[PDB]
């Protein structure tokens, strides 16, 4: 019946879509997800949340998912919506591989999910998918690429971006310290740790609290390795060493 | 005569951005009777407290701990009828995997598939979100796996967890113990103790229902075995 | 204030259909006159700016060689109605090898006017009554004929009619000017005098479109350039 | 107030408001009069003109050789019912090779009208009809309301100012069975004359007369054809 | 208020108000009474004539649902005609599927289940009619059932529906229905209706009477005009 | 599926939802289109480059077919669906009635889709108004504008987006008979309109011009800067 | 605690409570009736109060006890029409179980299937939750006699003895004390315990006609509805 | 009946198609083009049934062009061959089967020249030199005898001429003129039509 109905897709008198804006707020509450692009490789690092001692941690990184051999994504937002979208992304990549026997390029995957996300806003009187995800991938057509998809269905190709709780602060640090045309994944990894230390209120950036995954092309194979906690620990110490060196300068 | 019915989601994003109906369903899980799940290195132990209001009710007729498959079992906190609908659905999903792959469903896989059904209710129209949170347990590839699925459909893997009345106190009680070096499932005693901490008048073989999943499989402990464990419970 | 797409006034007609009648009032004025020597159809383009080409605005269209339509209110809605009329005349030709009378074409568009209903029904014509007031004019076996329709779906045959904004003012003058045997030439001149009075802007050739269908000739292409000669006459 | 919005909702007084509002649509409509005689049935109608230049809208629509329907309500609704009635008579002729009994058609018309007045979303049909027919039983006149209740009537009137017509038809109802076609139309046009405001008068342009009888297939006499029926009338008693 | 908008809503008290409002419409309807005699059932309906111009038989509230079954309707006439059509159809399906005339107990239950379905959903309004079905069979004997808008079907030795339901049943209880012969029962039905008519609250009414029984050979039929009229004469004489 | 009318007439006689959809176009970034004697030109503004962001992904000018090209102002997501739907129709038009797609036909198709969303139950109207610029077989350059409601009008020059009114007034006042001509002058007229755009960044404004006998070419940022320098030189001449 | 239409439709409320389902429980009590069931060592007995308000209603038609299958019987407490519909759904599900699986439905399964139908009514709006509670009695091999109750909310459990209707808190307590010291009741004792519990809670000391008793026994598996005379012999025995 | 030959060299693909369209005993068009340009560097030539060839070829061509408009990059020759194979394969078990024999020639910036052979059954095989038609049975031995992996573009046109001459010396079908095209880094180039009016 009309009385028990939520408009969901109806336009505001202002002209904005109210539900989509509300969904964006949910992404803001979710944990920090940050991506930095370097010429050698593209990396996605996200902050683990609700790290209670009893959790098994057997999911091989809850935030990070591998959509295809050459593509990966991390999502901030309602977990249930994320699981539905991550499965859909994997199917779209596979369906392309069968129709044309070549891996999906990247923007095509982002646009295809984005088309679904917009469709929910467009019609059906149904709740929008309140999830925002960053896509890191390599393609023959345009090399390493990074993309961000909003709940609205609009997408972007940012070389460096953050979609988590402290996104405004992370982007400001990224804009100032990202060196365009300078690669070195190691420099990008250090920048990521510094952004994470600012974004995370908890000090010391504990290795368990953060997850880091790096996509690099080796021997023409594209390897989405996930950094081990020991690798994360050495990186945090390196950030501390730089902070200590600044203290020595002071 | 109304056919399929309402096609508009009853759950919608708040101005804050948190779905209100899912939060209300969480309240039913907290309001539910206490359920405790502990995973020991040999096997998971699922314990829930069933206190029938009167002697008239036959406790044996209904089991809160149920076997989804030979190696997978479920315990619930929240509305009872909804748990039965999920339990039937989970058994169908587990059998469909077996038919396609000719191998018993991996424990994690059942949770994702059950969770996907739970998420469907939240997005889909007319249906209210489920009011039940489950603590699925399984023994695939030797290692025991304990997982919890919330009404929203988010699934988390827990070495130990508790849901229902005084869940927070239960979580702290488990935090004090749960060293997780218990090669044997002596955690059956600890699970009885955590339910006992929030238990009301007494703990009896009828009062507590316990199901254990080991290398052998998921077996609901016999009422006599629950009495033996309830007896000499420290 | 949900009301309904289909709902009745306490003592009266459907509210949405009444609101649709209001939408025509915010529309380009069109005057249609029927004479023994043919039907004269006139309209005000109301071009908003010099940059837009005047030709792109079309308020007169050819449904068939002997039929033309004057439109008002929302132009976008008329496009579906115009196409149906053109398909309807063409299907009458394929089946009968004869020309549809103007009245039959009016009924076919008129039938689609009330086909809106939220539950079930047909998606293509739906949501709301069409916001348009067509003025079909044509020469058929009976003779030159002009017909007026409204979103309510009530077709009528009118010797002279005015539609859109200032229709009431145009109609009052139309009654006085109309004569028992006006020649088509007298009507084309009489209509443009009325068109100039109602329109705020000058009666420039770009501002007004007049097209006539006569027993001898097919619907003429808006009297291009010859329009200036009639404008020169006034 | 809340109860008035839908047909599905029932008032605390147990009356369906939307049905009553649909009933009003018939009242805001041109008056029509139906009479019957032992052998013939006449359905005079008062056509109303939007403008002097505009032609009066046609009220009596032929359904089959034996049946004709007057309309007093939203025209588009009447067309949907009239299309159904033409189809129903055609199917009866096609399968049973006989004219559909008029009463049986009225029964089908009611069942179609009842389904919207019940189901959610769908709106009550809002047209009042005065069907006239000839069958083995004989001449018939049937009134249909938007409520879906048919009523078999020897005479009838529906629409604005119809009450005056009903009073005249009731006073002279006894005379109707034993009269020739001319008299039956003459009583019927006199009934329309009562519906007409006193200043206005019956003219060939404003009156449509339709007659079905033992030897007459439904004929919608109008314009000049109406003039002999109009002639011989006593002056209106104003 | 605010819990009476839909029939898919239970009041905090524990009732479906929309069904109750539908039953109110039945109360507004004029009385129709059915009595089970020793050999058959007789139904009489008080239908007041709103307009003299109606030719009689207009809005008839007694319907021959099946050869052996007949119904008397009180409520919105439009809703009733639809119900009779469901009943006529359900009877026809039984004769085609199982090969014999439907038992009245089954027909009342099957029609009642349909009436019940409307109450459960917001989409469809509850029915506004309370018809009574009566049948006579040599094998099963005379049976009378009344189905109300809620969907409740109860077998009644005597029953009434409408504004004068209480007055009619009280007059009906005095009659010895179990032993009275059907022809004798007809005069009694006419008397009960004439007493409960109200005289000035309603305008002049026409008495519609139906006979199903051994006299009618197990076929529901309208009472013959000769059997009627004399029944009207007794009713007018009895009231005065 | 959901079957209730999202847009219903209000008592004033206006479809309120369609007006709200137009408001979304008003909030959209400005887009300017002019037709040259032989070279059709269209331009976009408010690139709002964040340095980290990549420009190719955010481009708001696309070629539906070799003959036609489009620019959009309004909700970005809605446009991506409408553009891809037009691309399918243009290729589908070739499969049926074999031939290229006339610019007017593609604008009618985009308009009909937009009108259908207003006249459909359960679907919110598209929030994009579009400038479709293309050359027909005759070679006459054609530019058309599609409203969110679904009305198409041929325009020799027009602009849509934030501050559309100011640019539209500037375009009519600055419009030159002969369409400026010389190709560079027609591009300059858009560059002058781009200067009229509020940001007036220079590099921030990006424009693409179709020869109308070849294929759409995006102006190189350095090439656009040289055209901006030509406008700056004209400003120096005015001084 | 109220949020939006939480109390107007079957949607969750603050505190995770389905108000509409709680209103449905009140509906069972709305009908002025009570029913009690007792499970003995060798037999299971169901008793109900039959109230015929007017003599005209046929006593046989007014029954709240129905036969789901030859070996399974039920007592319905709640709105009559809704209860009659649940009876048909249960009868159909048992027929399907026999056809599809080849053995008669276990009484435990019939309850779960009817309960599963009820839970969906709560889950999906557009369907009212239902206002009837059903108690099922049957003999199952290796389970002895069994009594089961299905709530409108869809809860199901096995019951040694139970009651539903207007006065059930009193009935459960009176039975609970008797259950504590029952020491396995015999068939006469089970009928006596049920009749006495109803007699005391209603405080009516009802005669045989006023109540209906249906019993299922290990010796006679077929569900049997006791005739009034058979009820009287048990009724006098408790009276002594 | 209709003849298609493809010879592939180090940096080029040479494709020749017959130009005869015949209904019954009469030959009705002698200028028929059996080559459809799916994209700038990919050409599909199809020989099969009277209406199946145009409908299948155009659908593949339009879809390949559409991918370029939306994506902005032309499909690689290989992907287009796999896409065509899937559509023919899906239709094989369908109410309307497509009886079309197709060979696809393309040049890719990285892969280089590619020639793909597809049967009506939709089996796709990449081949160095390939032929279709009854004519293929005589010509393919000549291609096998003279083909060398490294072959100049000029030598290929001569080899195409040698095989085309055998289609007049030892074949029952008139097959008078053959259309010749080459695909290379620049794009498809229409070499002069090889003709046998007697020259």
């Amino acid at each position: 019946s009309r009385r028990y109905d939520s408009r969901t897709t109806i336009f505001s008198p202002e002209g904005r879509l109210y539900q989509v804006e509300y969904a964006m707020e949910a992404i803001g509450h979710a944990g920090t997800c940050l991506g930095i692009l370097a010429n050698d490789g593209v990396l996605l690092a996200a902050e683990r949340r609700n790290i209670h001692k009893l959790l098994d941690e057997v999911f091989f990184s809850e935030k990070i998912y591998k959509l295809n051999e050459d593509m990966a994504c991390s999502v901030a937002g309602i977990t249930s919506d994320a699981n539905v979208l991550t499965n859909e992304l994997r199917l779209i990549a596979q369906r392309y591989l069968l129709q044309y026997q070549e891996p999906i390029p990247c923007e095509q995957l982002v646009t295809a999910l984005c088309d679904i996300k917009q469709a929910y806003t467009q019609f059906g009187g149904k709740r929008p998918f309140g999830v925002s995800l960053l896509y890191i991938g390599w393609d023959k057509h345009y090399g390493f690429q990074l993309y961000q998809s909003d709940p609205s269905g609009n997408y972007g190709g940012w070389k460096a971006t953050c979609i988590g709780n402290n996104s405004a602060a992370a982007v400001s640090m990224l804009k100032q310290d990202y060196k365009e045309g300078e690669m070195t994944l190691k420099s990008a990894l250090a920048l990521a740790i510094k952004v994470l230390n600012k974004t995370m209120d908890v000090s010391k950036l504990s290795a368990e609290k953060v997850e880091i995954a790096t996509l690099t092309r080796e021997n023409g194979k594209t390897v989405i390795r996930v950094l081990k906690q020991k690798e994360v620990e050495q990186l945090i110490k390196k950030h501390e060493e730089e902070e200590a060196k600044a203290e020595r300068e002071k | 005569m109304a056919e399929r019915g309402y096609s508009f989601s009853l759950t919608t994003f708040s101005p804050s951005g948190k779905l209100v109906q899912i939060e209300y369903a969480l309240a039913a899980v907290a309001g539910g009777a206490p359920s405790v799940g502990i995973k020991a290195a040999n096997g998971v132990v699922l314990a829930t407290e069933k206190k029938q209001k009167s002697i008239l009710y036959d406790e044996r007729s209904v089991h809160k701990v149920e076997p989804i498959t030979k190696h997978i079992g479920l315990v619930y906190s929240g509305m009872g009828p909804d748990y039965r609908v999920l339990v039937h659905r989970a058994r169908k999903l587990a059998q469909q995997y077996y038919l396609v792959y000719q191998e018993p469903i991996p424990t994690a896989q059942l949770v994702q598939r059950v969770a996907s059904v739970m998420q469907e209710y939240t997005q889909s129209g007319g249906v209210r979100p489920f009011g039940v949170s489950l603590l699925i347990c399984g023994w695939n590839e030797g290692r025991p796996y304990l997982f919890q699925s919330d009404p929203s459909g988010a699934y988390f893997a827990w070495k130990a967890t508790a849901m229902g009345k005084n869940y927070v106190n239960g979580k702290t009680f488990l935090e004090k113990r749960y060293n997780e070096d218990l090669e044997l499932e002596d955690a059956i005693h600890t699970a009885i103790l955590t339910l006992k901490e929030s238990f009301e008048g007494q703990m009896t073989e009828d009062n507590i229902e316990v199901g254990i999943c080991n290398e052998a499989g998921f077996r609901r402990l016999t009422p006599t075995e629950v009495k033996d464990y309830l007896a000499a419970i420290a | 204030y949900d009301r309904g797409v289909n709902t009745f006034s306490p003592e009266g007609r459907l509210f949405q259909v009444e609101y649709a009648i209001e939408a025509i009032k915010l529309g380009s004025t069109a005057i249609g006159i029927q004479t023994s020597e043919g039907v004269c159809l006139a309209v005000e383009k109301r071009i908003t700016s010099p940059l837009m080409e005047p030709s792109s605005i079309e308020k007169i269209v050819e449904i068939d060689a002997h039929i033309g339509c004057a439109m008002s209110g929302l132009i976008a809605d008329a496009k579906t109605l115009i196409d149906k009329a053109r398909v309807e005349t063409q299907n009458h030709w394929f089946t009968y090898n004869e020309t549809m009378t103007v009245e039959s074409v009016t009924q076919a568009v008129s039938n689609l006017a009330l086909q809106f209903g939220e539950e079930d029904a047909d998606p293509g014509a739906m949501s709301r009554p069409f916001g348009v007031a067509l003025l079909f004019g044509g020469v058929d076996e009976k003779g030159p004929q002009l017909f007026h329709m409204d979103p309510s779906g009530t077709f009528v045959q009118c010797d002279a009619r005015a539609i859109g904004s200032a229709s009431e003012g145009a109609q009052s003058s139309l009654q006085e000017v109309y004569h028992k045997s006006m020649t088509l030439k007298e009507a084309i001149k009489s209509s443009l005098i009325i068109l100039k009075q109602v329109m705020e802007e000058k009666l420039n050739a770009t501002n007004i479109e007049l097209a006539t269908v006569q027993p001898g000739q097919n619907f003429h292409m808006f009297t291009k350039e010859e329009l200036e000669e009639v404008i020169k006459d006034i | 107030n809340q109860y008035d919005n839908d047909v599905t909702v029932w008032s605390p007084q147990g009356r369906i408001h939307q049905i009553e509002y649909a009933m009003e649509a018939v009242k805001q409509g041109s008056a029509t009069v139906g009479l019957k005689s032992k052998t013939h049935a006449v359905l005079v109608a008062l056509k109303r003109a939007q403008s002097e230049l505009a032609a009066h809208q046609k009220k009596i629509l032929h359904v089959d050789n034996h049946i004709g329907i007057s309309i007093a309500g939203l025209t588009a609704d009447a067309r949907l019912l009239c299309n159904f009635m033409r189809q129903e008579c055609l199917d009866s002729r096609f399968v049973f090779d006989r004219p559909l009994p008029v009463s049986r058609l009225v029964s089908l018309i009611g069942s179609k009208t009842q389904i919207p007045t019940q189901r959610y979303g769908r709106r009550p049909y809002g047209v009042g009809l005065l069907i006239a027919g000839y069958d083995d039983m004989g001449p018939h006149i049937f009134q249909t309301c938007p409520s879906a209740n048919y009523f078999d009537c020897r005479a009838m009137s529906i629409g604005a100012r119809s009450q005056s017509a009903r009073t005249y038809l009731e006073r002279h109802m006894s005379e109707f069975m034993e009269c020739n076609l001319n008299e039956l139309v003459k009583h019927g046009l006199r009934a329309l004359r009562e519906t007409l405001p006193a200043e206005q008068d019956l003219t060939t342009k404003n009156v449509s007369i339709g007659i079905v009888g033992k030897d007459l297939e439904f004929t919608i006499y109008d314009d000049d054809d109406v003039s002999p029926f109009l002639e011989g009338l006593e002056e209106r008693p104003q | 208020t605010g819990y009476d908008l839909s029939a898919s809503t239970f009041s905090p008290d524990g009732r479906v108000f929309q069904v109750e409002y539908a039953m109110k419409a039945v109360e507004n309807s004029s009385t129709a009474i059915g009595i089970r005699c020793k050999d058959g059932v007789v139904f009489g309906v008080e239908k007041l004539v709103l307009s003299k111009l109606y030719e009689e038989g207009s809005n008839k509230r007694l319907f021959n649902v099946d050869r052996h079954v007949g119904m008397a309707v009180a409520g919105l006439l439009a809703d009733a005609r639809s119900l009779a059509d469901i009943a006529r159809e359900e009877a026809s399906n039984f004769r085609s599927n199982f090969g014999y005339n439907i038992p009245l107990k089954h027909l009342a239950d099957r029609v009642a289940m349909y009436v019940h379905a409307y109450t459960l959903y917001s989409a469809v309004r509850p029915f506004g009619c309370s018809f009574m079905l009566g049948s006579y069979s040599v094998n099963d004997g005379a049976q009378l059932y009344m189905i109300d808008p809620s969907g409740v079907s109860y077998g009644y030795w005597g029953c009434a529906i409408g504004k004068a339901r209480q007055a009619a049943k009280t007059e009906i209880e005095k009659l010895q229905m179990k032993e009275m012969t059907c022809r004798d029962i007809v005069k009694e039905v006419a008397k009960i209706i004439y007493i409960v008519h109200d005289e000035v609250k309603d305008k002049a009414f026409e008495l519609e009477l139906s006979w199903v029984g051994e006299l009618t050979n197990g076929r529901h039929e309208i009472v013959p005009k000769d059997i009627r009229e004399e029944a009207e004469k007794y009713a007018k004489e009895s009231l005065k | 599926s959901y079957d209730r009318a999202i847009t219903v007439f209000s008592p004033d006689g206006h479809l309120f939802q369609v007006e709200y959809a137009q408001e979304a176009v008003k909030k959209g970034s400005t887009a300017v289109g002019v037709r040259g004697r032989d070279i059709v030109v269209l331009g976009v503004e408010k690139k709002s480059v964040a340095k980290l962001q990549d420009e190719r992904t955010v481009r708001k000018i696309c070629a539906l077919d070799d003959n036609v090209c489009m620019a959009f102002a309004g909700l970005t997501a809605d446009a991506r669906i409408v553009i891809n739907r037009a691309r399918v129709e243009c290729q589908s038009h070739r499969l049926t009635v074999e031939d290229p797609v006339t610019v007017e036909y593609i604008t009618r198709y985009i308009a009909s889709l937009k009108q259908r969303y207003t006249q459909s139950n359960g679907r919110r109207p598209f929030g994009i108004s579009a400038l479709i610029v293309g050359f027909d077989f005759d070679g006459t350059p054609r530019l058309y504008q599609t409203d969110p409601s679904g009305t198409y009008h041929a325009w020799k020059a027009n602009a849509i987006g934030r501050g559309a009114k100011s640019v539209r007034e500037f375009l009519e006042k600055n419009y030159t008979d002969e369409a400026i001509e010389t190709d560079d002058l027609t591009i300059k007229l858009v560059i002058k309109a781009l200067l009229e755009v509020v940001q007036s960044g220079g590099k921030n404004i990006e424009l693409a011009v179709m020869r109308r006998d070849q294929s759409l070419k995006i102006l190189n940022p350095e090439e656009i800067e040289k055209y901006v320098a030509e406008i700056e030189k004209e400003k120096e001449e005015n001084e | 605690s109220s949020a939006g239409f939480d109390r107007h439709i079957t949607i969750f409320s603050p505190e995770g409570r389905l108000y509409q389902v709680e209103y449905a429980f009140k509906a069972i009590n709305q009908g002025g009736l009570t029913s009690v069931a007792v499970r003995g060592k060798d037999c299971a007995v169901i008793v109900t109060q039959k109230k015929v308000p007017d003599k005209l209603l046929d006593s046989s038609t007014v029954t709240h006890l129905f036969k789901i299958t030859e070996n399974i019987g039920c007592v319905m407490t709640g709105m009559t029409a809704d209860s009659r519909s649940q009876v048909q759904r249960a009868r159909y599900e048992a027929a399907n179980w026999k056809y599809k699986y080849g053995y008669e439905i276990p009484v435990d399964m019939l309850c779960k299937r009817i309960a599963d139908i009820s839970q969906v009514y709560t889950q999906n709006a557009e369907m009212r939750p239902l206002g009837c509670c059903m108690i099922l009695i049957g003999i199952d091999e290796e389970q002895g006699p069994q009594v089961y109750k299905c709530d409108p909310a869809g809860y199901y459990c096995g019951f040694k003895a139970t009651a539903a209707g207007v006065k059930q808190t009193e009935s459960t307590s009176f039975l609970e004390k008797k259950v504590k010291k029952k020491f396995d009741w015999t068939f006469e004792q089970t009928v006596e315990t049920a009749i006495t519990c109803l007699s005391t809670v209603l405080s009516i000391d009802f005669k045989p006609s006023e109540i209906e008793v249906g019993v299922v026994t290990v010796e006679n598996p077929k569900f049997r509805i006791l005739t009034e005379a058979e009820i009287d012999a048990h009724l006098v025995a408790l009276a002594e | 009946m209709e003849y298609l030959i493809g010879i592939q060299g180090p940096d080029y693909v040479l494709v020749a198609s017959d130009r005869v369209a015949a209904s019954n005993i009469v030959q009705m068009k002698d200028d028929h083009d059996k080559m459809f340009k799916m994209s700038e560097k990919i050409l599909l030539l199809c020989v099969g049934e009277a209406g199946d060839t145009v409908q299948f070829a155009e659908y593949i061509q339009k879809n390949v062009q559409l991918y370029k408009m939306r994506n902005g990059y032309e499909l690689s020759p290989t992907a287009a061959a796999n896409f065509t194979r899937r559509n023919l394969a899906d239709c094989l078990r369908s109410r309307t089967p497509y009886h079309v024999n197709l060979l696809l020639a393309g040049y890719d910036e990285h892969e280089g020249p590619a020639l793909y052979y597809m049967d009506y059954l939709a089996a796709l095989a990449k081949a160095p030199f390939a032929a279709h038609g009854y004519g293929a049975f005589l010509t393919l031995s000549i291609l096998d005898r003279y083909y060398t992996p490294t072959i100049s573009r000029e030598r290929a046109v001569e080899l195409l001429r040698k095989c085309l001459e055998e289609l007049q010396k030892r074949f029952i079908l008139n097959l008078p003129t053959f259309s010749v095209r080459i695909i290379d880094k620049n794009g498809i180039h229409d070499l002069d039509n090889i003709s046998f009016p007697k020259q």
